[PDB]
């Protein structure tokens, strides 16, 4: 018993490890997610729902089943009740369902960290909310940011020295990318995007190319 | 049956009558047509009086079921999308003579004006809905009668109070020219029921307040 | 009910009236018949209300389910088969009185001549479609009334302003002869819905410029 | 757990060692599928949809299975959309996730390597994409050049110090054929096809006798 | 509907008409009936507009399938099979409305002689087909029409160029007698859909070409 | 997952090589297959298709169930389209498909080797074609000759020798039977022919005095 | 429609129309109608032509995948029984308009006397059969018409020549008095379809003798 | 992989190995069933159809099942066809089948071995058939006897030196219970396939009339 899961937890650990590594920060229009990602066109970050967004590390297939998985759920309910019942609460809680079963149950664990985030509506005053999903099934609530895959400590502690509430866009980035690197590193090799609690309805938007150029610098 | 709803500054009324037919006999004095559904709503319902109680309660038991799940209660755009699937889905036993026919009134905690939040929801048998924006609505067999009334008395509503005046008024005219809804039976003493909703919640009127109102628009039209 | 659409010079126009029946009865003058679906492209329906929302809701809510998992819109085309497969999948319950007979307007970002990137693609109960190509369409129970009187105005459409005048007039016209259709109501204030989709994506229209534009048609119609 | 997986990964792993080379490459007139292949009618090489392509090294029955299952893929989202919503990069992704779950839950892994192509629509202006997946459902996004099967080293090699974007098919044909060569042969031992970014509808086209020699010799 | 499709040395051309109806109504004008299905067959059908666009796309990608998944194409026997097992798939709805009658017309490109690989097939709504043999043929509420038209006319059928006249012609007759046929429409510029196949394959046939034989039969008329 | 894949692959390959060897070969007329067997009722050689012919080796009841499985399949798939959409290459690829599936996933894998032959329909010009599909699904494109069962070097090196293209039904049968001997009369042998010559169903079995005559 | 089939000594003949109807429209002219359905045995059916076709084509398949699974072919007796099932089978489907009614001639090359091995076989819509002891038999429309001909011309059966003739001339009545069934058509060079099936099998009556029987047969009766 | 076969295969072979022995031979009338069986009730030797009679060594239970399985078998296929459709050879073929699967996939293999034999129709000349279909699955065609259960190759022996084509029934009888010995009435299971019968072959020889044949 206690054998089979210790090395479900290794194997899965060692997955996330050998993962490139993403953050999430709280930043003064909403929330940002910087990932390095070199890819031309496969995502490590994702809208799931008006104001709720989602950013992972680890295997990309098992990862993009989980987002696929979010998008199914946020729809449904939004259907079946109304598009302001979403919260970024319920979709941490079943993706905390969803990888615990997922850990326990399955020929093999996923080897994923997620991390789901939502900002206020339009014109309202809330502050973001970050969660953290681990691979088998642990949630953690987060205040300021989230750091996931790779080597987590040296990141996490660059932005707990350089994290300041209120950043603005480009502040919050370059911090971000800053962390990143203690873990030479652009547009080529990252993936941009915020929840922008500016926007009407749609909060999740990608920041690439020569717009993220210019935010760079 | 006439279940009424009407729109005052800061509130919402919803009021029903007592009577249960079958044909032309007389098989109930003394039903509840108007329940509290939650904190902030009311539904109403015409129709089959086994299928409409089970409307209510259903309805009761699963915004409760949602707001303990899930910690916070339903939108109320959601609270209407899951009375309106209802409906839907008991179309098909309504054509077959099982009819739930409700009128949803609530109060919108999370609307801007406190004034202004108060909600009237009309439906039709196929789950359609509207939020009735001109202020009153009434659903059943004298609606035709009580928003004809409302009509013409409803500039005189100006509190909790006045509207529920014409809301037992409204009541009153839809059972002067329906005999399936019932009017006040000042012998035995059954009044229609009534509900009230503003910022506190919603409320059961007291019989004695529907009591006085009755017996003032009796006297006044004799 | 009437829905109308039409295209004018780099983008298309479509409304709608607000009236709801039972019969002879009006059991609504403020229903929302014509609905933004996604950023460039709005559903009108006519048909039973129910059926009718119901259908312009689950359609947006599809659009943008694929454009989240699969990080791109659906082509035009694609847009078109998923409307036309959700009608033919109601056409029983259409027969048994469940009717939903949409009419799609919207505007194609990978059409060549952005001028012409408008669409008007019209349905019928089986779930057949036709791209509109002489310019206009309308659906609902006024629906000829609305396509004859475009017939004879169409040819003042040169922008997107006089595309809006000539969609209002169809619309009042349609509601001169059709019962079933809502005119405009000047006491109340309420006037038809309209949506107007060019480059810049699908935007609500201003309920005082259907109102001016109302007025107009009545105050020229009449002394 | 970890030694399952641990002998599952070999069990692929190796099973890819020991199979024939296959090189996907862009050129200019869109991509170039090159297979050491002896068998005159058994396949390696296939269409997938009207601009994308399919390539695999491996245990043949499994690959074809894959093959099958992305053809099925690709003509059931196109009629249920239409046919412009039909990319490499979905198939891809489905590829990723099937052989995942394959290399997971299977009685045994799947040893097989997949390349899925795709090439620019006619008329339009858009560099090829080219995708690889391999037995545990890893999927990478390539920019010029896709080497699978048997020893890959020194096909990649002589492909990074040979490669032209800009190369005819006739150039890129001999570069292909050389790397394949240079990581141990002429048509009777060759499946060669390619995506060509030129044709109006269906970009798959095979290259096969007498033309395939006319491209091999001068 | 008309859908015609004659044999002419070397190869087969198939047309139809642009008209969609709902009873007496007017509903379509542009509408297309006559779809290249594959490199050397083209399939027209008649009946309700959406079962009819349907059948073509289920059809040209059924055969497609078959292509990809096996290496090479389906004989046309087998390509007549696949159409007819559809019809018979749909006997049972096509009953109550939602009917779809092909007309199938090919190039084998393993038949025999090059100049007789022409094949014009005919199917009933139960699935039945057949091999025609007598040259030519026609689906649709104007058949009987087309098909007495160019029993006259096709001894004139000397080349594809005739074929397309004749197939054109026919198609204008039909017009003639059937309201559910569309004739050329000269002030719309809107003309039959016709492909032509012979061994470089199946190809639409321009619309200016059609316009040309229609303005030359309707003169010829007159 | 190692451990199993061996053993179930050692077991198949001891089966096979020890049962009784069978040679098909194409020639002038078409297709000949040569089975040492000593029944005479049951038979390794059987019809698949109009032009289409099946030799296995192995366990009887094992390759007796694939070739009943293939005739479902030829049968159905030539009703479903029609009779000459069946070809051997896709009756090939359905065994590499199955005898995958049974390799990796039956309680005991099948001891078996599978040969599929297709010739040209009557009047046209068409190369035989030779499959092998052994136990694990592995499928080879043969064009000269496939043998299968018992020790194959000896029997696979004899007609590497011996084998020449387009010879007799007399001159292939006699380089058959003497390729196999190297690992033989009529009551020992089994011997059919796919012949491009009939008119719809090539598969024809030589059989007794005939048998004999080209003995 | 009208089959006729007859034994003549050692071997069996059947005959067939090309008509194919849609009420009163001749939808077809060379409709095929009896099928060799093995070595040495031929099944005619009449009915719905789709599924007539049906039935002969998925009959053949059958007893050939007996065979092949088998190493041998079905007794005569096992063929009867299983067009009998497939005819059971379908009853409910006849009954709604897709009928099937076939006949069933064949040599048994397990019979007794080759002097009597020929077998007609014929069917109800039930499935139920019967081994024809009077030599000859028919099925379809006009099969009353051919089978009192047959009555009157049977005794000229000698040897299979005579054979298809009296079966030419049998269809040829039936036509006569079947608007249903389709005589020969000289303009066109169609003539009725026939198998001959004997100790050496079954083989198709070459289109040329049958136009020659039909020239016998209208010249004999014009004078 | 290769343990579990091998001690499926030890088993079942062991559990025949235990068994009493049973015989069956051509003779000049048909076929001779002959079974060491001492209980009186209890069947070793059954028909199964019109000229195909069955006979078993080994556990009771399993070749009990496997005979009522193949009387389902012909009653449904002659059945579905025509009565003359059922053979032997079917018969043994699917008991092949079926002894394969059960083989591989039940709990515990069938400790049982099969001999179905078929007789001529009435009036035909046709050589008896005789099959052995052993725990495995394996089939083989015999022309003259088969031994099943026991220790089969004393008898096998006895009946290779004792064995004469077309003897009559009485010495075919003594010498198949000769071979047994290598024995009265009431320990012997004796029944016959009677080619001469019209319709159905099977016969058992019973009690006073068995005795008068044995001695
Ligand atoms: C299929 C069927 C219908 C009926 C029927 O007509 N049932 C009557 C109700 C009735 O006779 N009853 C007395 C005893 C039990 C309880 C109840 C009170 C009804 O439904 N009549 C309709 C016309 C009606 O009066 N509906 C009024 C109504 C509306 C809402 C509500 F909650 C209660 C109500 F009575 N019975 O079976
Ligand atoms: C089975 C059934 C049908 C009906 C029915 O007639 N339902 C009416 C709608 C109605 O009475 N209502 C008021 C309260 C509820 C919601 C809505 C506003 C309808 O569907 N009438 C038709 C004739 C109609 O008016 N259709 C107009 C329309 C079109 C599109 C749209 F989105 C909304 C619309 F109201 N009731 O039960
Ligand atoms: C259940 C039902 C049937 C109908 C109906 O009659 N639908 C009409 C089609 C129609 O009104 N439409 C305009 C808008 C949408 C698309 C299409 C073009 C039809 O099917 N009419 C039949 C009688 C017809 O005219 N069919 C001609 C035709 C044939 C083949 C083809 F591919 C297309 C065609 F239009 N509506 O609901
Ligand atoms: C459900 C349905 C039935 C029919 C129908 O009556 N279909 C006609 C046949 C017809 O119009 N066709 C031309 C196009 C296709 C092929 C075929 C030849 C028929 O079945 N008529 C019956 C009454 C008939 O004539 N049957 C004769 C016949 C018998 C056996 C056979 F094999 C073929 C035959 F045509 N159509 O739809």
């Amino acid at each position: 018993m206690e054998q089979a899961m210790r090395e479900r937890s290794e194997l899965a650990r060692k997955g996330i490890a050998r993962a490139k590594s993403v953050v999430a920060l709280a930043y003064a229009g909403g929330v940002l997610f910087v990932a390095e990602n070199p890819s031309r066109s496969l995502q490590k970050i994702s809208e799931l729902y008006d104001r709720v967004g989602f950013a992972a590390a680890g295997k990309f297939n098992e990862f993009d089943n989980l987002r696929r998985g979010g998008i199914q759920f946020a729809d449904t309910r939004g259907y079946a009740y109304d598009r302001r019942d979403v919260t970024g609460r319920q979709l941490a809680n079943v993706y905390a369902q969803t990888l615990g079963t997922i850990f326990t149950e399955q020929a093999k664990p996923y080897e994923v960290e997620l991390c789901v985030a939502e900002v206020a509506h339009y014109g309202e005053t809330k502050r973001p909310e970050l969660y953290r999903i681990t691979y088998d099934g642990s949630i953690a609530d987060e205040p300021h940011f989230v750091v996931m895959g790779g080597t987590t400590e040296p990141i996490a502690n660059a932005l707990k020295e350089s994290y300041a509430e209120n950043a603005s866009l480009t502040d919050a980035l370059r911090i971000a990318v800053a962390a990143l690197r203690a873990g030479t590193l652009g547009v080529a090799s990252l993936e941009v995007a915020v929840l922008d609690a500016n926007r009407p309805r749609r909060a999740f938007r990608r920041i690439t190319g020569s717009a993220l150029q210019a935010l760079l610098v | 049956t006439t279940i009424v709803a009407l729109k005052y500054p800061g509130g919402v009324v919803m009021a029903g009558d007592r009577r249960s037919t079958q044909g032309n006999m007389i098989s109930g004095r003394d039903v509840r047509k108007v329940y509290i559904t939650d904190d902030y709503t009311a539904t109403g319902i015409a129709g089959t009086a086994a299928v409409a109680v089970e409307f209510a309660r259903l309805y009761a038991v699963e915004l409760e079921h949602y707001e303990k799940l899930e910690g916070v209660p339903l939108t109320f755009a959601g609270k209407i999308n899951r009375l309106a699937i209802m409906v839907r889905g008991n179309l098909a036993a309504a054509m077959q003579g099982l009819l739930a026919l409700p009128l949803l009134a609530g109060y919108d905690i999370h609307a801007s004006d406190p004034q202004s939040a108060g909600r009237i929801v009309s439906f039709d048998a196929a789950g359609g809905w509207n939020i009735e924006e001109e202020g009153y609505q009434a659903v059943g067999s004298g609606s035709l009668f009580a928003k004809s009334s409302m009509k013409k008395l409803y500039s005189q509503v100006t509190d909790g109070d006045s509207g529920l005046r014409v809301a037992v008024e409204a009541l009153y005219d839809a059972a002067d020219d329906d005999s399936a809804t019932g009017g006040p039976d000042l012998v035995r003493g059954i009044f229609p029921t009534a509900v009230i909703i503003d910022a506190d919640g919603a409320v059961d009127v007291p019989e004695s307040r529907i009591a006085e109102l009755a017996r003032a628009i009796i006297e006044s039209r004799s």
